[PDB]
């Protein structure tokens, strides 16, 4: 199927009509997405089978035909931009400042913007472009709203 | 069955809308890959 860098909606038939359960990032000739999307199946591409090679719930991740490959970081200063990929929409870019998720394990920069959890996957870039992480795992906070971590995984 | 859709290149867009505060948490993550505010 189609190979060229790029975001993609991950899709599927089974519920009503097509319904968009995420996004991804096609870089280096491998398909990343968060784990929680697709669960690890596997996924079609045009008449083309992404078959899953790496994966971990904890981290909510995995990648398709190949290691991850995303190893960019927040420099823990500057604005991003999340590249939404929403339900039915055109992808847009927001630009944010990001807050920070402090753990017992260290800090992770975290985007403090509330789309459908279809956005699910939506890359984190920063000024050159640079894919730093993946939208969608996070949590609710006071006031009903939705705080993502920037979710990024190893090169190995 | 689930699909690949093609939506965009990834690149920074020059004057993008810019949203969004810069919230400092305290989270726990649990084995399966839960966040969890810790207050
Ligand atoms: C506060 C809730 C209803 N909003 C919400 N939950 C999400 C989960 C994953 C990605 C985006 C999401 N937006």
């Amino acid at each position: 199927g189609e190979t060229t860098d790029g975001v993609y909606r991950v899709m599927t038939r089974r519920l009503l009509g097509s319904t968009q359960v995420g996004v991804g990032v096609m870089q280096e000739g491998v398909f990343h997405t968060m784990w929680h999307v697709t669960k690890g199946a596997a996924l079609r591409s045009g008449e083309g089978r992404l078959d899953p090679y790496w994966g971990d719930v904890k981290q909510d991740l995995v990648s398709y035909c190949g290691p991850w490959k995303l190893d960019a970081a927040w420099d823990g200063l500057s604005e991003v931009q999340l590249l939404a990929v929403p339900p039915g929409e055109r992808a847009k870019n927001i630009q944010t400042l990001p807050g920070i998720f402090k753990t017992k394990d260290g800090d992770i920069g975290a985007v403090a913007l509330d789309y459908p959890a279809g956005t699910s996957g939506s890359p984190i870039l920063d000024k050159c472009g640079r894919v730093i992480g993946l939208y969608g795992n996070g949590v609710v906070i006071k006031n009903g709203s939705y705080v993502s971590a920037i979710t990024q995984g190893k090169r190995e | 069955d689930m699909y690949i859709e093609r939506a965009g290149d990834i690149t920074w867009e020059k004057d993008a809308e810019v949203t969004g505060n810069s919230p400092r948490l305290d989270v726990a993550l649990d084995e399966s890959g839960d966040f969890s505010l810790v207050e």
